[PDB]
RNA sequence: UUAAUUUAUUAAUGCAAACAGUAACCUGCAUUAAAAAUUUCGGUUGGGGCGACCUCGGAGCAGAACCCAACCUCCGAGCAGUACAUGCUAAGACUUCACCAGUCAAAGCGAACCUCAAUUGAUCCA
RNA sequence: CCGAGCCUGGUGAUAGCUGGUUGUCCAAGAUAGAAUCUUAGUUCAACUUUAAAUUUGCCCACAGAACCAAAUCCCCUU
RNA sequence: GCUAAACCUAGCCCCAAACCCCCACCUUACUACCAAACCUUAGCCAAACCAUUUACCAAAAUAAAGUAUAGGCGAUA
């Protein structure tokens, strides 16, 4: 998902990526109400990143 | 006095609002009755010379019933206010 | 550019204006939005109606 | 939605590949979605009924139907059953063929 | 139809439109204020939040007060915020048992009190909570002048308050002359609770008494129009003599 | 089950269901065996293990519990270290 | 009412609480009474009542896969022994015609080198 | 119109009980059982209906099913 | 061809807005004239009985959320 957002320009990798930036590029939807404490990175696509 | 507690928990209201109460909210449970706990003492300053429970100008511990029925109605003693702490210690310094 | 909403174009009562709901929910919302300004026996009829519709929608029909 | 940047070698990591300029001379056209993706989707209508939808088709949807049938006849061993929607411009295919059809539409250049 | 205003607000509308509007400002301030009493029959949570058991999470706690009931004998005396607790109780301190009515009453005494400001011995129906609050207030005069309207919770107690407050605000010859230095000692001892007379006359009244006092102020037996018109004519003739 | 509350107009959950069963996101409900920690002295070891398992529920039991809860209990939860995160989804389930 | 639950109310005690002392009445908490007050009064049944039964197992009706009623015909159980692998796991199955429950079990790890006709009981509490 | 008056309100009480439930036309459609303060009811099953996916279903004779009648079960083939 | 049958506006309903109202008469009212208010709703009803419990009514949008929580831990809240 991260690489998909970077290649389609939805996340700028030239500036720090932060919860705001992932939300603003709409890669992760966080619901604080409903007890989301944030985002965990996931090894799912680690082969080609 | 009688201190009660509610058996059932009252749901919180808002920060400005008043809670909503029901039948289960006026089922009660006594927790304590301050009528009968061991009796305390109140601090009086005795302003005459009385029997050896106190002497003139002395702050003493007196049983509540005796202090409220004898020393204060007859003016024999006064309450241990900070004001008359200062006043009677000034009197003792003058003495 | 999105500074109004057609639900703000709706002219109607306050408790159903930009809302739909069913007959019980309409009565519940009318009681809590405009209930303290209602005439006394209109409230009494509204409370009777919420009470009846509660019993009806929660205890009758098929599909229990 | 930002139009995506100009990478050097395509397909990129994660496999994105832009629509082929100039457009292919075909009887039909398939638009990318707003997120610049191929518009082939899985669908499931009971616990059972699994379909693939191609759903931004412009032009000759019956030409597309014939080409999908030609392509998917080796993969199945029959002729797939399809539901053409000339109105909404979509094609339904019975069975899950999303990865195969996506690769096929990128091959065409859509 | 609907009322323009809600029915819980009808009373404020009266207090704005009537002779209740011509009541003085500070009195209507108190009537609108109407704050909360002191805990007497319930134990307050010392904190606004509490880690409740069974899960170590802080839930907010509010302390809700018991609906206490005060009889007219209480208002004839002084009970220290203490009244009857009319409630239910479970039969054997066990909810899976009968639930059954209960009335908890206070213990009532006929005590005799001297007030140094009024110089009078009053016999009243007190309880131990009043006696203890008097001891921690260092006298009945201080208790009544310091305690708030609803913590005092007596029509009689607030009559005593405005009598004492008017005594202070006018600095009356309270015992008699030949002791003006002792009177100065009294008013100096209680000099801190000094308010204007125009406020102390309205301290402690009910709204019925306040409206009655106000209309007694504004009765004003009508002025004859003979007087009004001869005043106007004399003014006009003096204007003509000037011109 | 309270399809329409008197307060909100909303549908209510049976907290008995939430105390006893676990809803996996695919629609499977997982329970304990009724009797799994009583009279273990007189139960045989194989029956004791059969009682110790966590089991799945029937289709009509699943649909009943689906009905008896609301959709808060049917969302997808991403807890930190979860012993059922692998069980929340169905793999190779053909038909 | 000699059924269940309660004494909130009254009563007479006791204990504190509020007075007088000397070298009674009011309030709070307990108890036993009275008056009550709330509440209920299973099922099958060749009408209902009386009488008997109510769970589980073996046999016959039901002769040869499975099933198959009875206020049908008969016989039994609410455990007992032996050690305490009477461990732990896990393919695949059976199932008392539903669910709950019940039953078997290869392989694997750890080891010595169960008998049993029913032989029993859920949930919440504690 | 008294084994506990009458009136209003709660109140559209509750009713596993009775009674009733209004155009046309086609189609598919029938009596296992288990538990239940349960047999005048309900829930699960079976059956019934609809839509869906997919590949085998039904009927058979040969082989086969224990010692202490009529017939059933199983299915390779039709 | 009798009895009839036909009719349309008298008004009403739900909203919005806006806060509304000479005499006699509590004695046997409508009669010219004589020595004191303030105290928990209960229960039907749900729990397929009922005995703790059982929505709201006693001003409070949308969402949080039918969540935390309560509960013969059950109906339900
Ligand atoms: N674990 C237990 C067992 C019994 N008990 C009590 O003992 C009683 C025993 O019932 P009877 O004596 O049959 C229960 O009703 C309960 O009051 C308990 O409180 N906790
Ligand atoms: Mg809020
Ligand atoms: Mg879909
Ligand atoms: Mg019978
Ligand atoms: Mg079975
Ligand atoms: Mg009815
Ligand atoms: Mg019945
Ligand atoms: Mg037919
Ligand atoms: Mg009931």
């Amino acid at each position: 998902r991260l690489q998909y957002l970077i290649d389609l320009g939805r996340v700028d990798p030239s500036q720090p990526i932060d919860l705001t930036q992932l939300v603003n590029g709409r890669g992760v939807t966080i619901q604080p109400l409903k007890r989301d404490y944030g985002v965990q990175l996931v090894e799912e696509g680690a082969d080609t990143f | 006095t009688v201190i009660v507690e509610r058996w059932w928990k009252v749901p919180l209201a808002g920060e400005g609002r008043k809670p909503r109460l029901h039948r289960r909210h006026r089922v009660y449970k006594l927790v304590e009755d301050t009528k009968h706990r061991p009796k305390e003492n109140l601090e009086l300053i005795l302003t005459q010379s009385v029997e050896n429970v106190g002497v003139r100008g002395d702050l003493v511990s007196v049983k509540k019933s005796l202090g409220r029925n004898r020393l204060l109605p007859q003016g024999l003693a006064v309450y241990a206010s900070p004001e008359n702490k200062k006043l009677f210690e000034e009197e003792k310094l003058l003495r | 550019n999105f500074e109004k909403h057609p639900k703000e174009l709706i002219r109607g009562p306050i408790w159903l204006r930009g809302w739909k709901g069913n007959e019980l929910q309409r009565c519940i919302r009318k009681r809590k939005m405009v209930g303290s300004r209602m005439f006394a026996d209109d409230l009494h009829n509204l409370n009777k109606r919420i009470r009846y519709l509660y019993k009806h929608f929660n205890r009758h029909g098929k599909f229990r | 939605i930002p139009d995506p940047p100009k990478h050097e070698h395509y397909p990129t990591p994660s496999g994105w590949q832009p629509p082929r300029d100039p457009p292919p001379n075909l009887p039909y056209f398939v638009r990318r979605s707003r997120m610049h993706n191929i518009p082939v989707y899985k669908d499931i209508t009971h616990g059972n009924r699994q379909m693939t939808v191609i759903r931004k088709v412009e032009g000759d949807i019956w030409a597309l139907q014939k080409d999908v049938e030609d392509f998917l006849s080796p993969l199945l061993g029959k002729t797939p059953v399809t539901q053409v929607n000339e109105v909404t411009g979509t094609l339904r295919i019975k069975g899950y063929f999303d990865q195969e059809l996506k690769a096929w539409l990128l091959e065409k250049g859509f | 139809p609907l009322h323009k205003y809600p029915v819980w607000l009808w009373k404020r509308l009266q207090l704005r439109e009537g002779i209740c509007s011509r009541l003085p400002g500070h009195y209507l301030r108190s009537l609108e204020e109407e704050r909360t009493p002191t805990p007497v029959h319930y134990r307050p949570h010392g904190a606004k939040f509490k880690i409740n058991p069974k899960n170590g999470q802080r839930e907010r706690v509010e302390d809700v007060p018991i609906p206490i009931y005060f009889p007219p004998e209480s208002q004839r005396g002084l009970w220290g915020g203490e009244g009857w607790i009319l409630g239910q109780i479970y039969a054997n301190n066990d909810k899976l048992s009968k639930r059954l009515k209960k009335v908890w009453k206070p213990q009532l005494f006929e005590r005799e009190f001297y007030s140094e400001i009024l110089d009078k011995k009053f016999t009243v129906t007190v309880t131990m909570r009043t006696l203890d609050l008097i001891d921690e207030a260092y006298g009945l005069d201080f208790y009544i002048l310091k305690a708030s309207g609803e913590d005092l919770c007596s029509k009689f107690g607030m009559d005593l308050k405005r009598g004492m407050l008017l005594r202070l605000a006018r600095q009356d010859p309270q015992l008699h002359p030949e002791d003006p230095e002792r009177r100065a000692a009294i008013y100096d001892k209680y000099k801190e609770f000094a308010i204007p007379e125009e406020e102390a006359e309205w301290v402690g009244l009910t709204l019925e008494e306040a409206i009655e006092k106000q209309r007694l102020l504004e009765e004003k037996d009508p002025v004859p129009l003979f007087k009004i018109y001869v005043a106007e004519l004399i003014q006009q003739l003096q204007q003509q003599a000037l011109s | 089950l309270t399809y329409f509350s008197a307060r909100k107009g909303k549908r209510k959950t049976v907290k008995a269901v939430i105390d006893r069963f676990l809803r996996l996101h695919c629609g499977l409900w997982v329970r304990r065996k009724a009797g799994y920690k009583k009279k273990l002295w007189k139960k045989t070891p194989a029956r004791k293990k059969r009682l110790r398992e966590f089991v799945f529920c029937n289709k009509t039991q699943s649909k009943l519990l689906d009905k008896m809860t609301t959709s808060f209990w049917k969302r997808r939860n991403w807890y930190v270290d979860d012993p059922y995160q692998k069980y929340h989804d169905r793999t190779n389930l053909k038909v």
